RNA sequence: AUAGGUUAAUGAGGCGAACCGGGGGAACUGAAACAUCUAAGUACCCCGAGGAAAAGAAAUCAACCGAGAUUCCCCCAGUAGCGGCGAGCGAACGGGGAGCAGCCCAGAGCCUGAAUCAGUGUGUGUGUUAGUGGAAGCGUCUGGAAAGGCGCGCGAUACAGGGUGACAGCCCCGUACACAAAAAUGCACAUGCUGUGAGCUCGAUGAGUAGGGCGGGACACGUGGUAUCCUGUCUGAAUAUGGGGGGACCAUCCUCCAAGGCUAAAUACUCCUGACUGACCGAUAGUGAACCAGUACCGUGAGGGAAAGGCGAAAAGAACCCCGGCGAGGGGAGUGAAAAAGAACCUGAAACCGUGUACGUACAAGCAGUGGGAGCACGCUUAGGCGUGUGACUGCGUACCUUUUGUAUAAUGGGUCAGCGACUUAUAUUCUGUAGCAAGGUUAACCGAAUAGGGGAGCCGAAGGGAAACCGAGUCUUAACUGGGCGUU
């Protein structure tokens, strides 16, 4: 088809850091 | 390629006739006059390569 | 018959090819063992290398000092000469015979046994046993 | 010593080839059913493989 | 008088795959870190040129005998040497081969355009850019179709190859072979025209150079005892009774003539033309691209960059009828060997999703199978606790990989299938097997009647010991071994 774009981001982003 | 020798040890090894190799001993260069006579007297004469030592020579002087 | 020719026995070995699964017996890790510098691409260490200890041809002290002269000096069998070709045994001569090489310009005679034909040496070196040998087959040996 | 018409001939029979003295191979000798060879060619050969 | 200005005649300019010479010139990396060193004068930028480029006619090697420009190939040899003597770098002498070629200027006199070179016109020959001729097969069987099988003929200087309804020497196109150019051209010669100098006599013989000092760079050579070469800088000769080199340096000897140039071949390369070849790929392979691909697409831009081949022998590509919205899609009909080859078209696997039938399943607890095992459905057999399918009930039973002292592990990896996806290649060296020959074995390049034959330059071995001179079945150690070390089988 044409139907053929993906830029899939980074992760997604928000949160975490889950203790240091 | 030809395989290089490892040139440092061509100048301390010399095939000998049944394939041994015989060198220079160590400890014969400087700070002597504290070494006995007997110990430095020992150390003129060149000396077999030993038989675990032969590995690593061989595979410095493939040309040997 | 172009079909009925084959090998002798046991002069084609196989060879090893190896991760090609578990029957092989060279699967997986293909006789490499676990892990360290010795596995993968381009493992192992150069030669002479022992560990970062001092290595046996550093250790040890050169002794060198190479003639130069012995470069051009050639040694002579007694079995020799015969084939010399002409009953003189000369300078060159045997360089000519292709058993010494143009370079050389000295040579000795050496005891390496057996000499028939009398043979008479000139501008040679000769050992006091092959002297007596040369001499002893009718040879003749002047400087 | 090899001749025009004999080469020429043979060229387009399949089964047969025509070489000179000099020009034998191994997997030819074995190629075919027979090997000829002149009198004269034995001759070459016998002192070509001494 | 110059600079300046106008006109004119010539030539330049830009593009282009590599090979080539020149100006500049990295770092990753290697050294198991890192400065010297390496990577490497590589990558890259730049300038320039040719069909080749460059190099070249000894101020070269040799070693007292000799060789005789340059270039390329094999040796010499991973040797001599260089080297934080680390990592690494790495010659030459001499030998075997390819190809061979030698000339001008530094000048005036006479004789003068005489050799020669290029540019050019013509001629000729020879290649090129269209072409021509080119042998010989029929019968029958199977089949939709014969080139296939079987039979019997025929051509072959032609059985290279492609095509044709399946595999064709004789159907077609070719192939071998023999021929052909009106025109334009590459290449040779032969001359015409232009430009150019030949020849003899007598001369001349490359100075801000050689060398040196300082700083760097090149030489295999890292300043080292370092010859030699190049020069940024400051200097600066001799001139044939002269000068350069022979690896510090001096003598003797020997050998060459720098400070001007030209020069063909053996050597390099393939954007492109023609022909031929492959134990090279066959559509996720092979070019990124078998296809209208540097396209669609993405990016402001430099720039990145896909997917996607096959109906049939032949379109004979489905007239006409029926349901439907003058639809989509479908069923008939018809074409065809085949329509289950219908264009979403050869083959049509697997994941995945359904319809149909047999058997099990709604009191039962877990890697789901395995050992047992009734019933049911089905075939059997003539029964005979037999084959197939299902599997109540029941014993045992925590997947795979990896990684680990140890994993059901609640530690890694995998949603599934299909296709692809990882110990290779070259050159050295050593060992084993095997083969040849044997105190000998074998050639390298190259020649080539081209896997032969030639070529033994050379390499390995037959002698070792010693740093070495040297000695030699011994030798080294020491004044010397009763000895000892390495060797002699
Ligand atoms: N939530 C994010 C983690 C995260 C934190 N900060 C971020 C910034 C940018 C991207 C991701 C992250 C994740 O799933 O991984
Ligand atoms: N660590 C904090 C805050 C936070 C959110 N996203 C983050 C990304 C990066 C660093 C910190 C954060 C939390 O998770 O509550
Ligand atoms: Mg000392
Ligand atoms: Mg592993
Ligand atoms: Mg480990
Ligand atoms: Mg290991
Ligand atoms: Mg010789
Ligand atoms: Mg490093
Ligand atoms: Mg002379
Ligand atoms: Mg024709
Ligand atoms: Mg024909
Ligand atoms: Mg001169
Ligand atoms: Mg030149
Ligand atoms: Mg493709
Ligand atoms: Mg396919
Ligand atoms: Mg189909
Ligand atoms: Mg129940
Ligand atoms: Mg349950
Ligand atoms: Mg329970
Ligand atoms: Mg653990
Ligand atoms: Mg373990
Ligand atoms: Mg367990
Ligand atoms: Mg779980
Ligand atoms: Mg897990």
């Amino acid at each position: 088809h044409i139907c053929v774009t993906s830029k899939w981001f980074n992760i997604d982003n928000k949160i975490v850091d889950h203790r240091p | 390629p030809k395989i290089k020798t490892v040139r440092g040890a061509a100048k301390r090894f010399k095939k000998t006739g049944k394939g041994g190799f015989k060198h220079k001993h160590a400890n014969l260069r400087h700070i002597l006059t504290k070494k006995a006579t007997k110990r430095k007297r020992h150390l003129r004469p060149k000396a077999m390569v030993s038989k675990g030592d032969l590995g690593l020579v061989i595979a410095c002087l493939p040309y040997a | 018959r172009l079909n009925t020719l084959s090998p002798a026995e046991g002069s084609k070995k196989a060879g090893k090819r190896l991760g090609r699964g578990i029957g092989s017996g060279l699967g997986k890790t293909g006789g490499r063992g676990h892990k360290g510098q010795k596995s993968r691409s381009g493992g192992g260490v150069r030669r002479g290398f022992e560990g970062g200890q001092m290595p046996l041809y550093r250790r040890l002290p050169k002794f060198g000092f190479t003639s130069r002269k012995a470069a051009i000096t050639a040694e002579i069998r007694l079995s020799d000469l015969a084939k010399v070709e002409g009953g003189v045994v000369d300078l060159n001569t045997l360089k000519a015979a292709n058993i010494i090489g143009i370079q050389i310009e000295f040579a000795k005679v050496i005891l390496a046994g057996e000499v028939t034909t009398p043979v008479t040496v000139r501008g040679l070196r000769v050992t006091k046993g092959a002297r007596a040998a040369i001499e002893a087959a009718g040879g003749k040996i002047e400087e | 010593e090899l001749d025009e018409n004999l080469f020429l001939a043979a060229r387009n029979l399949h089964k047969v080839d025509v070489r000179d003295a000099t020009g034998i191979d191994p997997v030819s000798l074995i190629a075919f059913d027979k090997v000829v060879m002149t009198a004269d060619a034995v001759k070459q050969v016998e002192e070509m493989l001494a």
